[PDB]
């Protein structure tokens, strides 16, 4: 029951959780492109000039 | 790539930290560890006092006061062996204390 002392220890090992593999994706995910706005079909002239 | 062999036996191999400095000159000096009397609670496994007496001052480690160190609770603290004879790094439970010397009250 004496409790003697030892020596210095030489290394220390740190266990630890990994890393978080295969999370993301290899391609990207980007928000698709808002489009260009489109000449709606059928437009025809409306207005004919008076008389 | 050196390799060893995880062998977890099952005993508190007792670590110490001294709030003064490196021990670096082992001698002449005392250890007792003085744990908690009732175990039907989980306090005989948790409540501990570490008593390291040298012939000039004092030194009192505990588990539960203001002054424990939390590397214990929010960290395990195991202590290596490697016996490299049959290449086994069997591996008991430890626990760390950080003893303040003992003056007046």
């Amino acid at each position: 029951g004496g409790l003697t002392c030892a020596s210095a220890p030489q290394g220390t090992l740190r266990i630890l959780e990994g890393p978080q593999q295969s999370l993301s994706g290899s391609p990207l995910q980007p928000i698709p492109a808002s489009p260009p706005p489109q000449i709606p079909p059928g437009l025809r002239p409306r207005f004919c000039a008076f008389g | 790539l050196p390799s060893a062999r995880w062998q977890y036996c099952g005993q508190r191999a007792v670590l110490v930290q001294f709030s003064n400095g490196k021990l670096q000159s082992p001698g002449n000096m005392r250890f007792t560890l003085y744990e908690n009397k009732d175990s039907t609670n989980p306090r005989k496994r948790n409540q501990r006092i570490l008593a390291a007496e040298t012939d000039r001052l004092s030194y009192v480690g505990n588990n539960f006061g203001t002054g424990a160190l939390k590397c214990n609770t929010l960290c395990r603290h195991f202590v290596g062996i490697l016996n490299k004879t049959s290449g086994q790094m069997e591996v008991y439970d430890a626990e760390l204390f950080n003893m303040q010397p003992l003056f007046s009250d």
